[PDB]
Formats: structure tokens, sequence, C-alpha cells
């Protein structure tokens, strides 16, 4: 199947910056490529069509170029409303595939996360399940790694996490990861560890607690 | 002045069939080369092309979903319908229908509908259970509430009846394999205030007429 690869997948920039994003197709698609901007909670919005045509009503900031397998989207002077996700789409070969997208966020100084670990409540244990949560508060950049351990055992497949939208005043992100275990598993072990990796940490930090102590 | 709007049930069972309708105006699917397509987007991912239909009644589908998708059009009512069979939780996403100009401007989907959110779960309307996430010169301690096992979205969380807003982070919910949602809401506060100030999250799940006030402390 034809593949459309967007680079970079993620990009941090500032208002007034000039950025150019790319979309490459595994096979020639002539000029059948469109670029869209998508603000969270809204549908995609056409910016450029036919590879280089500026859609009517779209600000002069945007421009596109390319043909065959190479395509670019450039924004002259990034505006606050440009912090969003952009997608490219090829309509030369069916199915009309979309790229994986490129996330453009507000750049700010690197900030390590404040990490907190929370044991499950006695109230919840009665239900037969134990939820242990790890909070990574106000960090930047967005990329972060959370590793769960129970008595030195790496946990895999039993956790879920969610991240907040970039803070409008802080430009930071926060992340919550929950490790789910049966009440039995929880009572059977003692040390619960949340290990976090992030550019702002010279080394990974581990927050933990002992079910007993 | 082209407009399109998606409609259909926002909830569908893990084996049932999903039926969506796209109502449009400002153009006719009888014109030349005009098309109406469907694009989906799971909350955690990119856009995925589903299918498109043209005036010729010609249709094209995602190869991978070809045996699960059926798209039709009704000239008389200006509507396009998409039928997705054997849905599963992985199909929960926002579905958009869009317009494609006829034969240039044909190389894009110029106008999009607002999109409709479709959740795939075999779950019944259930209120949440609210658990505490207890905290413990220096300052800033974190505390919060775990709002677990509710359905369907959404739920609202406030702190101290809205008196506390600074430092609050309410995370988007995650749909668990159980088909029930779970989200957490936290707030950072000065460690020194733990001994005096009181903190309680106000949870409200309208769908189930469930309101819970959860006092949280060390």
């Amino acid at each position: 199947a034809l593949q459309l690869t967007q680079s970079p997948s993620s990009l941090s920039a500032s208002v007034g910056d000039r950025i150019t994003i790319t979309c490459r197709a595994s096979q020639g698609v002539t000029s059948a490529l469109a670029w869209y901007r998508q603000k969270p909670g809204s549908p995609p919005q056409l910016l450029i069509y036919d590879a280089s045509s500026l859609e009517s009503g779209v600000p002069s900031r945007f421009s596109g170029s390319g043909s065959g397998t190479e395509f670019t989207l450039t924004i002259s002077t990034l505006r606050p409303e440009d912090f969003a996700t952009y997608y490219c789409q090829q309509l030369h070969f069916y199915p009309h595939t979309f790229g994986g997208g490129t996330r453009v966020d507000v750049r700010r100084t690197v900030a390590a996360p404040s990490v907190f670990i929370f044991p499950p409540s006695d109230e919840q244990l009665k239900s037969g399940t134990a939820s242990v949560v790890c909070l990574l508060n106000n960090f930047y950049p967005r990329e972060a790694k959370v590793q769960w351990k129970v008595d030195n055992a790496l946990q895999s497949g039993n956790s879920q996490e969610s991240v907040t939208e970039q803070d409008s005043k802080d430009s930071t992100y926060s992340l919550s990861s929950t490790l789910t275990l049966s009440k039995a598993d929880y009572e059977k072990h003692k040390v619960y560890e949340c290990e976090v990796t992030h550019q702002g940490l010279s080394s990974p930090v581990t927050k933990s607690f002992n079910r007993g102590e | 002045r082209i407009t399109l709007k998606e409609s259909g049930p926002p909830l569908v069972k893990p084996t049932q069939t999903l039926t969506l309708t796209c109502s449009f105006s400002g153009f006719s699917l009888s014109d030349f080369g005009v098309g109406v397509g469907w694009i989906r987007q799971p909350p955690g991912k990119a856009l995925e092309w589903l299918a498109i239909i043209y005036s010729d009644d010609d249709k094209r589908y995602s190869p991978s979903l070809n045996t699960r998708l059926t798209i039709t059009k009704d000239t008389s009512k200006n509507q396009v319908v998409l039928v997705m069979t054997r849905v599963s939780p992985v199909d929960t996403a926002t579905y958009f229908c869009a317009h494609r100009r006829g034969p240039g401007p044909v190389n894009a989907m110029d106008v999009w509908g607002q999109g409709i959110t479709v959740t795939i779960s075999s779950t019944s309307t259930k209120g949440p259970s609210v658990f505490p996430l207890a905290p413990s010169s220096g300052g800033t301690a974190a505390l919060g509430c775990l709002v677990k096992d509710y359905f369907p979205e959404p739920v609202t969380v406030s702190w101290n009846s809205g008196a506390l807003t600074s430092g609050v982070h309410t995370f988007p919910a995650v749909l668990q394999s159980s088909g029930l949602y779970s989200l957490s809401s936290v707030v950072t506060v000065p460690s020194s205030s733990l001994g005096t100030q009181t903190y309680t999250c106000n949870v409200n799940h309208k769908p189930s007429n469930t309101k819970v006030d959860k006092r949280v402390e060390p």
C-alpha cells in the first residue's frame, strides 16, 4: 500500500517562526496532494490543494510545493492559531491515504516533570481491583517515558496513560499513568515503583512506596 | 455555501453495525465528478480514509476495510450513508464526511462536516466510583481523585466547589478494556496547607444523574 510519511512527526516553535514541514509518498502521486490544519476538537481544514495551490480564504502565511514523491508545507511567521496538527493527503491512488501528521507546539525552556506516586485506596480494594497512579506534572517537552515496577518486576500491558493539552500560560504538559492490578496481586507484593524518563532529567527518577510501610 | 453534517447513534455495541448519514447542502451529488467521502479519527491517532462515492454512483473503499464498509447515496434527499459492520472498540472515533470538487481543485477534500463521535462499547449507563489520590519552607504536594468505571462520557470535575482552579489538571479519560471509562483529576498545592486547608473533588456524571463529593486528605 502507498505510504505517506510526514516529517518531523512533532515540532516545537514560537510565534513569528518560519517552519516548513514535509510529506513523502512511497510512489509518485503527481500533484495530487493536499495539506490540512486541524485544531483540537475541530475537523481538518484545507490549506493547500493540488500540491501548491493556496485554498481560497486561507492566509498568505501558508504555501506548499512539490511533486512526485516530495512535498512541503511552509508557514511564514507562525501565528498563535497555527499551533496544531497538520496532515497531508494523496488523492492520486485509491485509497486516498493521509500522512501520520505533524504536531506543532509552543516551544519553551526544558522543564522536568514533578513526579508523584499514589497507592490504591482501601475503599477501591474492596472492589477487587487496585489502581496505582503516577503523576508527571508540568513538564516540557511532551515526550516522556513511564515504567512501572512491582518488586523489581517490569509491568507490561496493565497500564494506561493520558496527557493534557499544552498549558496556555505555562506551555507545559502533565501526564497520568495508571497501573491496574487485582487486589490479590497487590497484596502479594510490597514495592511499587514509577520510573520516569524525560529530557529534563539527567537520569531517570523513581518514585515508590511500600504497600506495608 | 457548502455544508455537511454527520448523524447517527453515538453509541454502538461491540458486534453490532454502525450506520452513519451525511446530510449536505450547497451542492448536489448529481453534479459532475463531485464526491462525498468519509474519514475517521480515533481520539488517539491520525486521520484514516474510509471511502468515497461520486455522482456516477462509483464507489471506492479502504482495501483493509472493504468487506466491512458499504457506502450509498440518495439524490432525492442529498444524503450519503456509510455502513460499517462487525465493529469493535478499535472503531471508536470521530467520523467526518467531506466534499470533493469536480474536474485543479479536485485534489483535496475542501469542505468537511463537524464530525460525529462514535463510541463502541457493550457497556450500559453507569455512574463512576470516586477514589482518593492522597498526598503527603519547602512545598507543593500533589493530590487528586480517581473517577473510575463510568459510562458514557462525559463527566465533570471541579475542586472545592470551583473555589480551587489554580494547579488543577483533569486528564482526558481512557476507555478501559472493560468498556468503562476512567479518568483522574489532580491539583498541586502547598505542602503547608495540607494540615489546615480541606480538598474535595466535585464529580458529576450527568448521563447517570450521579454526583459525588470526595474529600481527599493524607
